[PDB]
RNA sequence: CGGGCCUUGUACACACCGCCCGUCACGUCAUGAAAGUCGGUAACACCCGAAGCCAGUGGCCUAACCCUCGGGAGGGAGCUGUCGAAGGUGGGAUCGGCGAUUGGGACGAAGUCGUAACAAGGUAGCCGUACCGGAAGGUGCGGCUGGAUC
RNA sequence: CAGCUUGUUGGUGGGGUGACGGCCUACCAAGGCGACGACGGGUAGCCGGCCUGAGAGGGUGUCCGGCCACACUGGGACUGAGAUACGGCCCAGACUCCUACGGGAGGCAGCAGUGGGGAAUAUUGCACAAUGGGCGCAAGCCUGAUGCAGCGACGCCGCGUGGGGGAUGACGGCCUUCGGGUUGUAAACCUCUUUCACCAUCGACGAAGGUCCGGGUUCUCUCGGAUUGACGGUAGGUGGAGAAGAAGCACCGGCCAACUACGUGCCAGCAGCCGCGGUAAUACGUAGGGUGCGAGCGUUGUCCGGAAUUACUGGGCGUAAAGAGCUCGUAGGUGGUUUGUCGCGUUGUUCGUGAAAUCUCACGGCUUAACUGUGAGCGUGCGGGCGAUACGGGCAGACUAGAGUACUGCAGGGGAGACUGGAAUUCCUGGUGUAGCGGUGGAAUGCGCAGAUAUCAGGAGGAACACCGGUGGCGAAGGCGGGUCUCUGGGCAGUAACUGACGCUGAGGAGCGAAAGCGUGGGGAGCGAACAGGAUUAGAUACCCUGGUAGUCCACGCCGUAAACGGUGGGUACUAGGUGUGGGUUUCCUUCCUUGGGAUCCGUGCCGUAGCUAACGCAUUAAGUACCCCGCCUGGGGAGUACGGCC
RNA sequence: AGAAGGGGGACCGGAAUAUCGUGAACACCCUUGCGGUGGGAGCGGGAUCCGGUCGCAGAAACCAGUGAGGAGCGACUGUU
């Protein structure tokens, strides 16, 4: 068992895909962060934490349309455990030619592009969204 | 595969084949051009292809096609040689240069007048 | 014997009067082995060792310095020694060429011998191994279905 | 190419150098390098750059600029601030030349030039006028650097060979359905202008300079005077007459713009591919027509592209090439939740550097352009300082979810050894008994009449274990079933008692690994390669029949391969269900005795949704969705072959 | 395989007075013996390095392997 950010991405899409209502994983704060900014980018709906058995799950429930049509598209892990990703504030990368979301995490905690670029700080690029 | 196998292992590049062994770099190549003959083609054409031996300077005898119709070529006589598949014939991958030392430009030839050798008229 | 419909297998579609395998014979091309033979390369051990630097010796020569005028100091010629290119001797290494004869390979026409595979291809076929046989191959043992059977 | 190294690795004292240093020496110690590729072999000057490419990349190192190396081949030193000392010295060698034979001389990879090699690459030109250089107080003198010229379409750029009107559908050509169409405003003719070439003439900038003479005393400054330019009487300007001196090459089946006629008739020939030509060829040759480009146009050679056919961006492995036969494990790679710190990675900012030229963007100057100057970019980087701590990493802790241990149960052809049971086949002994038996599609070979087959009793011996038995179980795989005993491995469930990330994978390596085969010894019923006979057949080195050796069995070793298969590497998480079956646990319905239903964990099948796939199909036991590590693929043959090596 | 093929070899002096290695006298304890420990004399052995000397020659005379390559037969030591 590696990547757990690769984990999370991967429930949650195989979720969305399902056409499930709601996810639950273990939870950590780089995973607590994350759907932050998914919840603030309007990707989900609200999520919250539990208490599990041993340590503390995190549930995220998901949005749909009026008809049943999935509000987040794609998924996908940028710097995995076998080949980290950096970016510079010059060239931060662009999801959907700017339509989507990169998780860039800098030292002033995790941002999106637009986020970044406004501060002008780079740092590892998590994940796309869009 | 496996970014980590690739640093281990790199990737390599396709072999390919030299083909222009006998000319071994120059565009041409000077022969002396002994026993010429005639050949038949591969099995669907049926036709009688006119050839020659050609021993170049770079120390190789490679057999040469002559294009156009007639040549004035013989035993020991110096030809310069150029690329060019026949794709008919089994192994001749060299043509004779008509316009050269010793081959004469095709005769009657009206048209494309320079493969072939031939000076317009005057 | 021929025909019709459905279903099954197929490497056939010129459509089984189809496709197709391997020896053998003739020819061409490239290549392996081979008693031996011709070249190249880089070293190694030892012998001999030019110039030259360095180290010694130096009765032969020596203007400046010193001298008690006899010489002394210091220098040089020559000579010896270490190192030393080239050369010589020797045993190997390595890269090529040729080689009587011989092994297979590929391609050639409308050659000879069979018919192994493709249909249950007429003994299901393939895989590993062993023996055998002009040749495709056969047979034994184990395996697989990429075969059948109620 | 798997072992290299003995001044080798290090130390001490000396020596030596401009300088540290095994740079050298005497002694002492026994180290140093290597799978992150030492040692060896091949090739090569390196870079700014150039070509290509959307980029990343790939190829390349020619003009120009920087650095290095060398100067007939090899070695050496001297002089000097400084030496690979190209036109210096010494020695040796090869070569060319002179000689009175004793002995001497030389070095174009400087410019120009000659022979040779080659497909192929230039004039034995002018000037120190400008810039740079050396010596001199200076004037000056030297400079094949340099500035120009000559030659070559070798390349890039620019401009010409006219312009404005004009169906005689001139003439002719070619095609025609013989009616016409086309070349075609194209020509004739009318008129206009002369860029460039031609002729004549004037004539430079490059020179706020170099010289001598005058104010200025000199220094600095103008002044004015001569004089000084190789290019060059050139560029350029002016003037003169005249459309006047000036277009070719490739292709026209598809790619790919461009079609007909005649001749030829698998011939001659064409061709990048696949193809075109055997009597009506848009593919061969000519003509007409057309298309592209144009002082060029085609061919050959080489590089990139297209090629996502080496895939980082950006590919794959069920059946197309591709998962090692399976496991354990070394280096390596990767790593659960959580606290603090560091600030190596990462990221922000600033300073230095990243030469010039080339490249991009904007101007500026040559009549335009190519070319040239300026400014800003670019220069992805590296070094120094100062910030940040989300993530990676290090250091110091913590936790139990992964992993392991403990206890209690459970199922099992898991393995090894020893002993042992019965059915049946064969043979031997005896009884009964008489002429056939055996075998095939049909027969024959064969066995028997010397007593077979058949039948009954006794005995010997080897091998395999009917029913149970299955689709079912166990094992990492290969594999494992007569019974009992002895020894021994793993798995699952429950508990949550313990440790506290101890995990995953795994290059090489090691172990195990059907059958056949090999060695030594034993055993040998049945079966049965080879071998023999019979039959079939044209033949039958086979299929069928009758025999029959090795082998099959055992002990101990070797071998190391299989369609060793799920043709699917291992680990982990997640993503509808339905329905069988093996092993547990478990409430409730607890008797509804039902050992039924439900729930949960671990297996093993079928069917099916999403999803995936070229399709077939897979589908919670993935070939789906993702992450970590490993093996493997790059058209078919030659070939899993040769040579080398290991066993 | 002593494969092959090479190099050194005499004398004198010095290092060298424990140079090094053998044995161990005079003199040092004691369970007093035919005892032990240190001690290092005299007497012998061998090798090296450095310097010098001599001849045509340093293994000095006598003594004391020739080596390599390709076939045939028999494996080999042996026996006649
Ligand atoms: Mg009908
Ligand atoms: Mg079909
Ligand atoms: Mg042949
Ligand atoms: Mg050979
Ligand atoms: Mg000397
Ligand atoms: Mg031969
Ligand atoms: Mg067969
Ligand atoms: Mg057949
Ligand atoms: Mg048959
Ligand atoms: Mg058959
Ligand atoms: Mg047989
Ligand atoms: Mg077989
Ligand atoms: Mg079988
Ligand atoms: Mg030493
Ligand atoms: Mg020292
Ligand atoms: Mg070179
Ligand atoms: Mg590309
Ligand atoms: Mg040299
Ligand atoms: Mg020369
Ligand atoms: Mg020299
Ligand atoms: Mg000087
Ligand atoms: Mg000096
Ligand atoms: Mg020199
Ligand atoms: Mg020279
Ligand atoms: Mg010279
Ligand atoms: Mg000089
Ligand atoms: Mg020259
Ligand atoms: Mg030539
Ligand atoms: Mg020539
Ligand atoms: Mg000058
Ligand atoms: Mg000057
Ligand atoms: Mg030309
Ligand atoms: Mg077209
Ligand atoms: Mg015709
Ligand atoms: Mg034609
Ligand atoms: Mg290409
Ligand atoms: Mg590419
Ligand atoms: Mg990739
Ligand atoms: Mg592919
Ligand atoms: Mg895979
Ligand atoms: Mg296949
Ligand atoms: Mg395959
Ligand atoms: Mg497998
Ligand atoms: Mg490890
Ligand atoms: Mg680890
Ligand atoms: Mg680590
Ligand atoms: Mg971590
Ligand atoms: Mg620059
Ligand atoms: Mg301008
Ligand atoms: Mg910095
Ligand atoms: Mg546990
Ligand atoms: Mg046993
Ligand atoms: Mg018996
Ligand atoms: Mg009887
Ligand atoms: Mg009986
Ligand atoms: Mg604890
Ligand atoms: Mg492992
Ligand atoms: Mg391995
Ligand atoms: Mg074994
Ligand atoms: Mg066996
Ligand atoms: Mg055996
Ligand atoms: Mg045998
Ligand atoms: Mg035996
Ligand atoms: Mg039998
Ligand atoms: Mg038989
Ligand atoms: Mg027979
Ligand atoms: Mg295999
Ligand atoms: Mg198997
Ligand atoms: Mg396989
Ligand atoms: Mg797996
Ligand atoms: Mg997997
Ligand atoms: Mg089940
Ligand atoms: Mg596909
Ligand atoms: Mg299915
Ligand atoms: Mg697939
Ligand atoms: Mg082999
Ligand atoms: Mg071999
Ligand atoms: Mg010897
Ligand atoms: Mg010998
Ligand atoms: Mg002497
Ligand atoms: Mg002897
Ligand atoms: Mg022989
Ligand atoms: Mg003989
Ligand atoms: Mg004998
Ligand atoms: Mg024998
Ligand atoms: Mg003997």
């Amino acid at each position: 068992m590696t990547d757990p950010i690769a984990d999370f991405l991967t429930r949650l899409r195989n979720a969305n895909s399902a056409y499930h209502d709601e996810v639950s994983l273990p939870h950590s704060k780089l995973k607590a962060n994350i759907a932050q900014i998914l919840k603030n980018e309007g990707y989900i709906s609200d999520f919250r934490t539990e208490d599990a058995r041993v340590g503390k799950s995190l549930v995220i429930q998901l949005k749909y349309g009026p008809s049943r049509e999935r509000s987040i598209a794609g998924l996908r892990r940028v710097s995995k455990p076998g080949l980290r990703v950096y970016a510079k504030s010059t060239n931060l990368p662009r999801v959907l030619g700017g339509l989507g979301v990169a998780i860039i995490s800098t030292s002033s905690g995790l941002l999106t592009d637009r986020q970044a670029a406004r501060q002008g700080v780079g740092g590892e690029v998590l994940a796309y969204v869009w | 595969p496996t970014i980590q196998q690739l640093v281990r292992k790199g990737r390599r590049d396709k072999i390919s084949k030299v083909k222009t062994a006998a000319l071994k770099g120059s565009p041409q190549r000077r022969g002396v051009c002994t026993r010429v003959y005639t050949t038949t083609p591969k099995k669907p054409n049926s036709a009688l292809r006119k050839v020659a031996r050609v021993k170049l300077t770079s120390q190789v005898e490679v057999t040469a096609y002559i294009p156009g119709e007639g040549h004035n070529l013989q035993e020991h006589s110096m030809v310069l040689v150029r690329g060019g598949r026949v794709k008919d014939l089994p192994g001749v991958r060299y043509k004779i240069i008509r316009g050269s030392l010793d081959t004469q430009g095709v005769k009657n030839r009206k048209q494309a007048r320079s493969r072939y050798g031939a000076k317009k008229e005057k």
